[PDB]
């Protein structure tokens, strides 16, 4: 439901406070088990978070036990691959950028729990290149780490051995899908692949490979090491855990709290962060889980609290869980309309429906805040935007139409007036 | 920091390293 | 027998496990509008113009990349599959100028015939197109790209075909541009077959720049001399003067592909 | 790339004189048999009409592309 | 106006006249421009359908209101692109008034 | 997305890895599996960016050469990435997040004072050649909405003051304290933490037997 | 000599056919009409060319006159326009 | 708001092939 | 999009099944295409038997020949399709 207790939230150093590096981590307690853990199984690990029955904490929503538990298949020769991406291109997600700034370790370990999990030889970090600053702080805690020996070759006092990676990202918001992050890795342009063949069996460097979002690598040690049980009965039904919830844009206090899911939307920015910006009536409109999943309006906000299940009911995503929220001093069709702009400047390109498709939304989204265009193109973009969302390569496309599809859904009589607006002044 | 202390970092972790793979 | 069973809308084809779906409608007989996949060139997915709709299925698949799976019954003319090509071809006819009757692959375009018969009757694109600048290849082929539906079959016949890495694509979002980004000439054997492999005319032929159209031209099927290939080749002559020498496909000698020398 | 025109099969006649109009530069011809293209639907069929009419053929076996194996992942091996 | 031939040598209007009466090879033209070297028609084959006027996408092939063009001879009837040029070069001030007059019902 | 070689911007220019940076070329090597020296271009194309900002066609070749590549490959990653300038950029490049998040923080109203400030358009350097600046995407620093990015200074909760005080601290002197400027560090509930308080609960806590 | 060539040789027995005749061959070269044509300066990266009319001139094609070394020509006029 | 001026044809056409003139002295 | 009625769809069709019963012998297919026509293929030694009921029985009154025809198959072996039109 709500109010996690302190003595239930996993990034005790969010916020810093503490020495995000190893005298400060082991005050944490991060690398406590972690010998043991390895030595139970790989076995033991994923029934552990089967048991937690998580779900992927970036924008994409799986159990994460199913999909560690695909690689989990014997090697055929070829070294499996821990690939972490960092990059949360997204607007909302400075999720991420907390357990990189701070408690890196909680990563790092993170890393070699997961890794013995899928038994990857090795675990590769993409961080976003713009966090210069964090890839800095990272490997500063991945030098301690192994200085200390508790990860590269028998890592932890073990007979396993993993190695940890940082990868320089280079500003494409595309480098974070589950395929193009691993094309950039292997040096190629950022451009994903089709899924007919999986992540798992091709791979990084033609590997068997896995990705996971930061803050799922992050949980898992300490899910393992804490009960994973203990975890999941904070979740609702398959919603499970406590993920961090940022909220940006319209309220008191902008900030990151991990506080628990399955959260009453009315709840989170009225009791935590900061109530609505000018009140919670001042709320033209609420995005949850940031610009690739469609806006809720007010009159939606309050009623559904903040789980997977809950948002697909309500025809939203929970995604990376980035709340940004607009007051009725907003435009609405001009904030969807950037988040267009946002597309149109860095799809790949690779697939037609989204390389013309979004430059097609983004022209009559133009026009729209203009008011240039008449009524009938409304729902003409509303055809455009399906036909981009089941026909794209990746699921860029996917997020793209969103965003279009929610305006017309809730706010279909405010496009019109801008419509009606410019006719009447000629 | 300095635009070089990255990958000088990354100097620093190479024997951290155990060896790679080759195909 | 490792054949597999699959339902090409109903005729249960049976097909070697890894055929792709468009493989198994062409045993049936169907053709899956393609763009983007040539026979020969490795399966890319860029242009998802042959977006299908296997049966009791969410989404649909491509048939280029998609590995036909056990008893999955191709819809290939379904309301949906017609929708993923109806709406498909409404965007790469956006960008797209017209000048059709500059574009010497008048008659030899596979994007109005695709849009002429599969594609919409319509326009709804009431905005502005995009430019792209035209540069120099070669003095054998003229690459008018502005044509270009970014379907990457260049790129790859220029690196799996011709060993020669010198075409990729540039830019991202709509703005790829797919060139030499620097200006350095395709220079090379096989060179012309871009040409014959570009459904778009972005890029077609200089000399046979505007000498006929292709109605007109009577194809006679011959043999290449230049070479002792023998390559097989076809003379198209109009009212008795060979105005171009274009591949015919010789699974053994020549599978499609003609030297620049004999073109 | 379409494939609906090679599947019928075609009986064309030889190739004779095509030449130039002095007046006007037109092409001009005497081979009434010029623009013949009979077709038909099988060799069997096509044969059978040459042998009929009286003309000499020279049948040509059919040329369909062979099965090639196409697979996604196949370029991202190493 | 400006006076570059409207005929970019398209065979759009060849490809559709039942007759079979034009001929239209073509060339680039040095400019690097796309246009003519030859055109035809013989008016001795032609049937005054226009076809060949409705066809054309940039409106350079018309057929004028002249019907007082007989001749005493049958090669005065094979215009050349230099007949019709010139032709058109007459008419233009009687046949742009008549196409303004029918653009929107075409 | 054209090279048009220019007597400043061509081949003609030498590139090469000082001594030092072509060790750091070999350190990035390793990383990646033997005989995959092809994924360093992305890194090793950064250092030919850290070593100098305009990254030249000359520079691009250089670093197909190092890691053995074909040089369409490295030149078709350069065009890619937003990251890689193929233009000389400004000393300080100054980036503004203009997404919806941030221009629901009045993001754009921080633009207007820049503008003002370098007395320059959005997307061109300084005629000092002082500071460049481009309205860029999303920098993952939502939370503190304002925000600009100097060099990797990454600025945030900036104001038209707070820029001012910024802009005037890079143009004489340096290293103007970069970060958050409210107080309000990475991502604090500005009002209070509200959670976290109570201090940790230290190693071993909750374990239950995993 | 017509636009493009066809200028019968001295020798060419194709000549006796403008004797007590002429030859009919227009004088308004359109590849010097269009030279004597001032090319279109435009602000935009890119620009459209109707023709010079909706529906009364060609089909409508936007030309990139984005670099100044070239002026771009619709292919339908012939029109350079000066960036 | 009897002529000699007879339209004649052509063949516009540029003639279309080349003939190798032989050499001009002998060897 | 086509105004095409059922009624005849189905009357017709019902007559096609009504001859190729009195006609056992010389009819070999019967098929009324989706244009709402109807088509009785017969054998050629039929012309006369099949024309003459047609021509001559209450329920079937075919009074006026329309036209006689023949469409040329060349890949047939019986190449020449004589069709008869009759109302
Ligand atoms: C355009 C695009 C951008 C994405 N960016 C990110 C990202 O920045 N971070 C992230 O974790 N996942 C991102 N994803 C989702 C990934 O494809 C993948 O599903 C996810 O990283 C898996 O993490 P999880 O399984 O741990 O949730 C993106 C997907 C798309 C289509
Ligand atoms: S390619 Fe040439 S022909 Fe095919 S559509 Fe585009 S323009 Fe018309
Ligand atoms: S050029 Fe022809 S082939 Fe190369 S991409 Fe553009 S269209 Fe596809
Ligand atoms: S006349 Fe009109 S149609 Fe005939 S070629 Fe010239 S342009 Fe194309
Ligand atoms: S009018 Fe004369 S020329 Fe024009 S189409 Fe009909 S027949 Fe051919
Ligand atoms: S043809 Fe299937 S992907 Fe383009
Ligand atoms: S939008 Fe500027 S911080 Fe993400
Ligand atoms: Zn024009």
């Amino acid at each position: 439901f709500g109010s996690l207790k302190d003595e239930d939230r996993i990034f005790t150093n969010l916020y810093g406070r503490h020495d995000w590096r190893l005298k400060g981590a082991l005050r944490r307690g991060d690398w406590y088990k972690t010998k043991e853990i390895l030595l139970k199984g790989p076995d033991w690990i994923l029934g552990e978070m089967k048991t937690s029955g998580l779900r992927g904490r970036g924008g994409a929503g799986f159990p994460t036990g199913l999909k560690w538990s695909f690689m989990n298949k014997p090697s055929d020769g070829r070294p499996k691959y821990l690939v972490v991406n960092a990059d949360e291109g997204e607007p909302g997600t400075c999720k991420d950028r907390e357990i990189m700034r701070h408690d890196p370790h909680k990563l790092v370990e993170g890393c070699l729990v997961g890794g013995r999990a899928m038994g990857a030889r090795a675990a590769y970090i993409y961080i976003r290149g713009e966090f210069y600053n964090e890839a800095s702080n990272l490997q500063v805690a991945i030098r301690e780490a192994y200085e200390a020996g508790l990860i590269g070759k028998n890592a932890c006092g073990s007979d396993y051995d993993f190695d940890v990676f940082v990868v320089r990202g280079a500003g494409a918001y595309i480098c974070g899908e589950e395929t193009a992050l691993i094309e950039s890795i292997e040096g190629k342009q950022g451009k994903p692949r089709l899924k007919p063949p999986f992540p798992a069996d091709v791979g990084v460097f033609g590997c068997p490979t896995t990705v996971a979002n930061v803050e799922t690598v992050a949980v898992s040690p300490t899910i393992c090491r804490r009960g994973g049980t203990w975890f999941a009965g904070f979740g609702r039904e398959r919603n499970s855990g406590t993920k961090l919830f940022n909220i940006s844009g319209h309220v008191n206090h902008p900030c990151t709290v991990e506080e628990e899911m399955s959260v009453p939307l009315k709840e989170l920015i009225e009791k935590h962060a900061g109530g609505v910006t000018g009140g919670w009536d001042n709320l033209l409109a609420v995005i949850p889980g940031g610009s690739s999943t469609p806006l809720i309006p007010k009159s939606v906000c309050e009623t559904v609290l903040m789980d997977f299940d809950a948002l697909v009911q309500a025809q939203t995503g929970l995604g990376t869980a980035a709340v940004i929220v607009m007051d009725r001093s907003t435009d609405i069709v001009k904030a969807i309309a950037r988040l267009i702009e946002f597309y149109k400047h860095e799809s790949c390109g690779q697939c037609t429906p989204c390389r013309e498709g979004v430059d097609w939304m983004n022209k009559v989204m133009a026009r729209f805040v203009k008011g240039d265009a008449r009524p009938a193109e409304i729902d003409s973009l509303w055809e455009i935007s399906k036909q981009i969302e089941g026909h794209t390569i990746c699921a860029l496309g996917d997020g793209a139409a969103w965003p279009v599809q929610g305006l017309i859904r809730h706010f279909r009589p405010e496009l019109e007036d801008r419509m009606q607006r410019f006719a009447q002044q000629h | 920091y300095n635009t070089y202390t990255f990958l000088d970092l990354n100097l620093d972790l190479s024997k951290f390293r155990l060896p790679q793979p080759s195909s | 027998s490792n054949l597999i069973e699959v339902f090409v809308d109903g005729q249960s084809v049976m097909v070697e496990p890894g055929t792709t779906v468009l493989q198994a409608c062409e045993k049936v007989g169907m053709q899956i509008p393609r763009f983007c996949y040539h026979e020969r060139l490795s399966v890319a997915g860029n242009c998802r113009m042959c977006l299908v709709e296997i049966e009791k299925a969410p989404k649909v698949v491509a048939a280029c990349a998609m590995p036909v799976m056990k008893g999955w019954n191709i819809l290939t003319n379904s309301e949906k599959s017609k929708k993923a090509r109806e709406g498909v071809m409404e965007f790469l006819l956006a960008n797209h100028p017209l000048d059709c009757p500059i574009c010497d692959q008048g008659g030899e375009c596979d994007l109005q015939d695709q849009s002429m018969m599969f594609g919409s009757d319509r326009s709804r694109f009431l905005e502005g197109k995009r430019a792209v600048e035209d540069k120099n290849i070669g003095p054998l082929v003229k690459t008018i790209m502005t044509r270009c539906i970014q379907c990457t079959r260049c790129i790859r016949f220029a690196s799996e075909i011709a060993g020669v890495d010198d075409l990729g694509t540039t830019g991202r979002g709509n703005d790829m541009q797919v060139g030499t980004y620097i200006e350095k000439m395709f220079m090379s054997e096989l060179s012309g077959n871009v040409i014959d492999i570009c459904p778009v005319g972005a890029l077609t032929s200089k000399p046979y720049a505007f000498t006929a159209r292709p109605w007109e031209t009577r194809k006679t099927e011959s043999i290449d001399v230049m070479d002792a290939v023998g390559s097989n080749i076809v003379v198209s002559t109009r009212t008795g003067e060979v105005m171009r020498i274009l591949p015919r496909m010789h699974e053994d000698i020549n599978e499609e592909w003609i030297s620049d020398k004999t073109r | 790339s379409g494939v609906n025109n090679t599947k019928k099969w075609k009986m064309e006649f030889d190739t004779r004189e095509r030449w130039e109009n002095p007046l006007m530069g037109w092409a001009s011809t005497a081979d009434p048999l010029s623009n013949m293209v009979l077709t038909f639907s099988a060799k069997e069929d096509a044969i059978a009409f040459a042998e009929k009419n009286g003309w000499s053929y020279d049948v040509e076996e059919k040329k369909v592309p062979k099965p090639k194996s196409k697979s996604y992942g196949a370029n991202f091996s190493w | 106006p400006s006076g570059e031939e409207r005929c970019i040598a398209c065979k759009l209007c060849e490809a559709i006249c039942p007759a079979q009466a034009i001929t239209i090879e073509a060339e680039p033209r040095a400019d690097g421009s796309r246009r003519t070297t030859r055109y035809d028609i013989d008016m001795t084959k032609c049937i005054y359908c226009g076809f060949c006027q409705e066809a054309c996408p940039v409106d350079a092939i018309v057929e004028g209101p002249n019907f007082e063009f007989s001749t005493e001879t049958h090669e005065e009837l094979l215009y050349n692109k230099e007949k019709l040029l010139n032709n058109g070069d007459k008419w233009e001030a009687e046949i742009a008034a008549n196409i303004q007059a029918d653009y929107l019902y075409r | 997305f054209v090279h048009r070689d220019t007597p400043e911007n061509n081949p003609d220019t030498p590139f090469d890895f000082t001594p030092e940076n072509y060790k750091r070329i070999e350190a990035i090597v390793k990383n990646y599996p033997e005989g995959h020296q092809a994924a360093a271009v992305l890194p090793v194309l950064d250092l030919a960016q850290r070593q100098n900002g305009w990254l030249p066609i000359s520079a691009m070749n250089k670093v197909a050469e190092v890691l053995q590549v074909p040089p369409m490959r490295v030149y078709e990653v350069a065009t890619f990435y937003t990251m890689y300038n193929r233009k000389p950029v400004g000393k300080y490049h100054i980036q503004v997040c203009t997404t919806t998040p941030c221009m629901l923080r009045d993001s754009d109203s921080i633009l207007e004072t820049l503008q003002r400030k370098l007395g320059i358009k959005v997307g061109e350097t300084t005629p000092d050649k002082l500071f460049t600046l481009i309205e860029v995407e999303c920098l993952g620093a939502c939370v503190n909405a304002p925000m600009v990015q100097i060099n990797d200074n990454y600025y945030e909760d900036l104001t038209p003051k707070d820029i001012e005080e910024i802009i005037d601290e890079l143009k004489a002197g340096k290293v103007p304290k970069p970060g958050p400027r409210s107080g309000r560090f990475c991502c604090e509930p500005a009002g209070g933490l509200t959670s976290l308080t109570e201090p940790p609960k230290g190693p071993g806590f909750g374990v239950q037997a995993g | 000599i017509t636009h493009t060539g066809q200028v019968y040789d001295e020798k060419d027995y194709r000549r006796v056919r403008f004797v007590d005749r002429q030859k009919e061959v227009n004088e308004n070269f359109a590849i010097d009409l269009i030279a004597q044509q001032p090319v279109n300066e435009v602000e935009h990266r890119i620009i459209a060319c109707d023709g010079g009319g909706g529906a009364l001139g060609h089909p409508k094609v936007y030309i990139n006159l984005d670099k100044e070394t070239k002026t771009g020509t619709c292919g339908y006029c012939g029109l350079q326009f000066k960036q | 708001p009897a002529t000699p001026e007879q339209y004649v044809p052509y063949s516009t056409t540029r003639k279309k092939i080349h003939e190798w003139v032989p050499p001009s002295t002998p060897y | 999009v086509r105004p095409r009625s059922d009624v005849t769809h189905k009357q017709l069709s019902a007559f096609g099944e009504y001859v190729a019963e009195i006609l056992p012998k010389y009819v070999q297919q019967v098929q009324v295409s989706c244009l709402d026509e109807l088509e009785i293929c017969i054998h050629p030694d039929g012309v006369i038997p099949t024309l003459t009921f047609l021509r001559d029985h209450t329920n079937a009154q075919f009074k006026s020949l329309a036209d006689l025809t023949a469409v040329d198959v060349p890949t047939r072996q019986n190449r020449f399709e004589i069709v008869y039109n009759l109302l």
